[PDB]
RNA sequence: AUUGUACACGGCCGAAU
DNA sequence: ATTCGGCCGTGTACAAT
């Protein structure tokens, strides 16, 4: 008595109203949704003189075009066009003179010469942040800064081997600490390992010391990296195509992250809504509340103050409260949360609201007859609980990009929800195509849920009560 | 302006200029590859502002695509377009070659 | 049975005959779908290897006779809005059987009108060797995908419907939890673990008086009521006992074939003998075998087919989920220390066919378990307390183009 | 950390005995 | 102690049959 469904691939919007189901093809034909005023994206580079020169050649190399890494599947592994009429971003990625800061060989030896791994990461962050402050206040003002870490620095910071004895195992993450400690800088930063802009480079894995890491083909790496660079430059590449007769809706994803002590649990939230006109806003905020514990769920007061904050952010762009508010959460909605959220809606006069728990650990799954799994977008209704396959066989790609069979997303709406699960699944599936961190659209999790977790990693190192930018470009 | 040149007809036999004008816009690429280019056809996406200018024009307008790498020239009437999208043109490498044969 | 089944459905059957002798492939697709009804691929007559070029076909049937504006030059047929990939719109006559194809990559100004198929140059003859082949598209750099336009597929689900007995025995006890009462049970005879104790209450699908659990249960307070008052109720505790009772009943059942890991929640096949291979015989509508409890050939370690059996309540009905997994042992009984490399190695290689086969195996094992042997006391005089049954296949509306993909 | 999935391992939380 | 539910965190393998 389970009713099946296969949703069509949601249409994305590019360029001057162009529509396509694939971010790569849509960008290739129509270009970015928000075109830049100017044909150059000034990219600053921080790293050793080898990596700074190495990455700069890579940026020019992408301008000349990169041959596809697998011609058998030309949709899953397409070739980067270049600077022709097929330019995905209609702009030039150049490094202007004076926009490079060189990490001297002496400075690398200071970081590598420290015994304790934690001290090395902290010392490296201060060293990099000082160089980062030099770039922003200089004459050459970049739009996005690329940190091309050298191989010896990656060995010390990531693999920690150059290792000391393990003390608890909660080793600091250099990327998250660096992103948090430079949140006050006005320009977003991007970390790029040498093996992505140079196929010759090889960094061994941390534990498996005898094996290098395996990376995607060069064309795919250029696609994902430059798309992130374009987004961090201050423009939205693509947006979901809006239905003409749709309720003005705001999506709010709620997630949790362990505190640095490893025991307490904080709440990190992300909000998605399209501004008036052709645009899409992705905010990342932490609930300004003091109720500390280990519970992976919110309290009645905590949820109410959180929803009120999200509504106010929406009202700043639209000057009117949203018609619909869809709240996606990584854990089951409890009674205190639902009544807390409903209290916030009543004060703001919100008409309809959906409370959906996006569970990934559900063991329920379906299997078609063959060697490939079910189509992406397959939906099965289980007495209200929705089984959605955001990952699976993609007809556009011609294959299924995964190792084992995909694990479907189980959507469990709370009883205090308006829309049917079929309607919610169509929105959840559509939300997976606006992550902007990758050009491959068969993403498993919806963007508000995913964006909430990405914000959480950075905010573990930001002390509570410190005001930080809500722009998602500083966390992706 | 919107157009890059004007073609004026002339009878090849008597040499008399017929006086009929024809607007021409030329897009030049260097070793590029048009969107979804097979060995017999390809496509092209017109800018929305170009369409608005061409509608107001009082003379016919053709769009000519020139590639320096292979010295290939293709042409198509701007009003002619794919039935689906107003901004999309489907060129055929056999019938749309820009040359004295056309 | 549609009114057009005689005409529309069987119309495409005769169209394939023209292409069958021509030598071009015809791949079945959706009947009334947007864009294609069949696929044409050029092929080399000498070898038959694929050439990597495709083309779609759409056919719509009509009645016998002529159409609007038909003299002895051509006719005039309209194309309805609901039908990328350019496709030939092949027609079909009934008075004298003359098919009429026409392209869609062609641009006669705007195509938004009536497609007047010519009666002189739109005849679908074996001349399509180079004529139709000129239009065929390729799966190279432009990136033409194969949209799924099919009658869908039949997918199976992990759920098995559980039919609980119409009666359940509920009784009090001077014990709080089963752990507090298990030492009381073991010292007596006729030991049976298929029961749950919580809140000083005793729940079991069997009558406690008949079997050896008389010591724990208050033998005068054994009352049998319907399961709808204990299982299908909103009480959170009652759900938890039902979760406990279902597993233990499944645990005691199938004991001839499976073993339970206490630290985990994993069911796995037990090994007959010591450190030797094994096999199982399960249904598909076919007889299939598989190494359920298999010792390796390269070394001596033993891998047992495993599954995490969990119960869910959907639509006021109880279902059992099957989650395939593996359990590795040095000799079939002692758990294999450091099994991460072996466990992760096998998981990395399985695909949809492998996991589906494992699910069907566990479905067959449980559904056959509820059945009784013909002879009395062959396995147990009372019938198995749980009856499972496969759910009807899930009818997806779209099919994976597995045939079009490699292999 | 271009990108994510699958897997493995570990920690922890909610309800009642 | 159990039985049921769940969640977040760090690594390797792989680029998809
Ligand atoms: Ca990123």
């Amino acid at each position: 008595t389970f009713k099946a469904h296969v949703f069509d691939e949601p249409m994305l919007e590019f360029g001057d109203g162009g529509q396509h189901c694939d971010p790569r093809q849509g960008l290739r034909e129509h270009g970015p949704l928000q075109p830049r005023s100017g044909d150059v994206i000034r990219v600053g580079v921080i790293g050793t003189d080898d990596t700074v020169a190495g990455f700069t050649e890579f940026l020019a190399e992408t301008g000349r075009g990169i041959e596809s890494g697998n011609k058998q599947l030309i949709n899953l592994n397409p070739d980067f066009p270049g600077l022709g009429n097929q330019n995905p971003f209609r702009c030039k990625f150049e490094v202007p003179d004076g926009a490079t800061v060189t990490i001297s060989r002496r400075q690398v030896n200071d970081i590598t010469g420290i015994g304790r791994h934690d001290e090395a990461v902290r010392h490296a962050v201060e060293l990099i942040s000082s160089q980062l402050s030099a770039l922003v206040e200089g004459s050459a003002k970049p739009d996005v800064i690329v940190l091309a870490l050298p191989i010896p620095l990656i060995e010390k910071l990531v693999n920690a081997k150059s290792d000391d004895d393990v003390d608890g195992g909660d080793m600091l993450n250099f990327r998250d600490l660096l992103k948090a400690k430079t949140l006050h800088l006005p320009v977003p930063t991007q970390i790029v390992w040498p093996d992505t802009w140079d196929d010759a480079a090889k960094i061994p894995r941390k534990i498996k010391r005898d094996s290098n890491r395996q990376t995607q083909v060069k064309a795919t790496r250029a696609w994902n990296l430059l798309n992130a660079l374009f987004y961090k430059a201050g423009k939205v590449p693509w947006r979901l195509l809006p239905d003409q007769a749709e309720y003005r809706t705001s999506f709010l994803g709620i997630g949790f992250y362990r505190d640095l002590d490893g025991q307490q649990l904080w709440t990190s939230t992300a909000q998605m809504f399209d501004e008036r006109g052709r645009g899409l806003i992705l905010r990342g905020a932490r609930a300004q509340t003091e109720t500390r514990g280990r519970h992976p769920y919110l309290t009645a007061k905590d949820a109410e103050d959180l929803v009120v904050q999200s509504i106010a952010a929406y009202k700043a762009h639209h000057r009117h409260v949203p018609a619909r508010l869809v709240v996606l959460k990584t854990s089951r909605f409890r009674s205190e949360e639902a009544e807390g959220i409903d209290a916030a809606l009543g004060k703001s006069g919100i008409e309809m609201s959906d409370l959906v728990w996006v569970q990934e650990s559900s063991p329920i799954a379906i299997f078609r007859d063959g060697n490939y799994p079910v189509l992406r977008g397959t939906f099965v209704d289980l007495d209200g609980k929705g089984l959605l396959y955001t990952r699976g066989s993609v007809p556009f790609y011609g294959t299924f990009p995964g190792l084992r069979v995909p694990r479907p997303l189980l959507l469990v709406p709370h009883e205090n929800s308006d829309s049917t699960i079929l309607t919610l699944a169509k929105d959840v599936l559509a939300l997976t195509k606006v992550n902007w961190n990758t050009t491959q659209f068969d993403q498993k999790l919806p963007a508000p849920i995913k964006a909430a977790r990405e914000v959480g990693r950075i905010l573990k190192h930001v002390e509570f009560g410190t005001a930080v930018s809500s722009d998602f470009r500083r966390y992706t | 302006a919107g157009t890059d040149g004007i073609i004026e007809l002339r009878d090849p036999k008597s040499g008399a200029p017929l006086g009929k004008l024809l607007g021409v816009q030329v897009k030049s690429t260097e070793s590029g590859q048009y969107v979804r280019e097979n060995d017999n056809s390809f496509e092209y996406l017109l800018k929305p502002d170009d369409l608005k200018y061409w509608r107001t024009s009082n003379i016919p307008v053709i769009i000519v695509l020139w590639r320096k790498s292979d010295e290939t020239a293709y042409w198509k009437d701007v009003s002619d377009c794919v039935r689906g999208e107003e901004r999309r043109l489907k060129f055929d490498k056999g019938t749309d070659v820009f040359d004295p044969r056309s | 049975i549609t009114d057009s089944q005689v005409l529309g459905e069987l119309g495409e059957t005769a169209i394939k005959k023209i292409v069958l002798e021509t030598g071009f492939l015809y791949e079945q697709r959706g009947r009334l779908e947007a864009g294609t009804d069949g696929i044409i691929e050029l092929r080399d007559p000498k070898s038959g290897a694929p050439l990597g070029k495709l083309l779609g076909v759409q056919v719509k049937s009509t009645e016998s006779g002529q159409y609007v504006r038909e003299n002895d030059n051509s006719f005039e047929y309209l194309l309805k809005p609901d039908d990328n990939i350019p496709v030939i719109i092949v027609l079909w006559r009934k008075s004298d059987e003359t098919a009429y194809w026409k392209d869609v990559s062609d641009c006669v100004r705007g195509e938004e009108r009536r497609l007047k198929f010519d009666k002189g140059t739109d005849v679908f003859d074996p001349r399509s060797a180079d004529r139709i082949g000129a239009l065929t598209i390729d799966r190279r750099t432009p990136g033409v995908f194969l949209p799924p336009l099919n009658k869908g597929e039949d997918a199976i689900i992990n759920l098995l419907r559980i039919r609980l007995p119409d009666e359940i025995f509920i009784s009090t006890s001077p014990f709080g939890s089963g752990r507090d009462a298990v030492p009381e049970l073991v010292k007596h005879g006729n030991v049976r673990f298929d029961w749950v104790i919580r809140k000083r209450r005793f729940v079991s699908f069997f009558d406690p008086r008949e079997y050896g659990t008389r010591a724990i249960v208050d033998l005068d307070q054994v009352e049998a009521v319907d399961t709808k008052l204990i299982a299908f109720n909103d009480e959170q505790d009652d759900l938890n006992d039902t979760m406990d009772l279902l597993r233990r009943t499944v645990e005691r059942q199938t004991a001839t074939q499976l073993s339970f890991l206490r630290k985990d929640r994993l069911f796995h096949f037990k090994a007959v003998g010591v450190g030797k291979s094994r096999s199982y015989r399960y249904m598909s509508a076919k007889v299939v075998s598989a190494y359920s409890s298999k010792k390796k050939d390269g070394w001596g370690y033993v891998r047992h087919h495993a599954a995490r059996l969990r119960f869910e309540r959907l639509a006021d009905e109880w279902f059992l989920v099957i989650d395939p997994d593996f359990h590795f042992t040095t000799d079939g009984f002692q758990p294999h220390r450091y099994p991460e490399a072996l466990l992760a190695g096998k998981k990395r290689l399985e695909r949809n066919a492998a996991v589906r086969g494992q699910v069907t195996m566990w479905q067959h094992l449980l559904v056959e378990s509820g059945k009784h042997e013909v002879g009395l006391f062959d396995a147990d005089k009372p019938a198995p307390l749980l009856q499972f049954e496969r759910l009807p296949v899930i009818q997806l509306s779209q099919a994976v183009p597995e045939s079009s993909w490699n292999r």
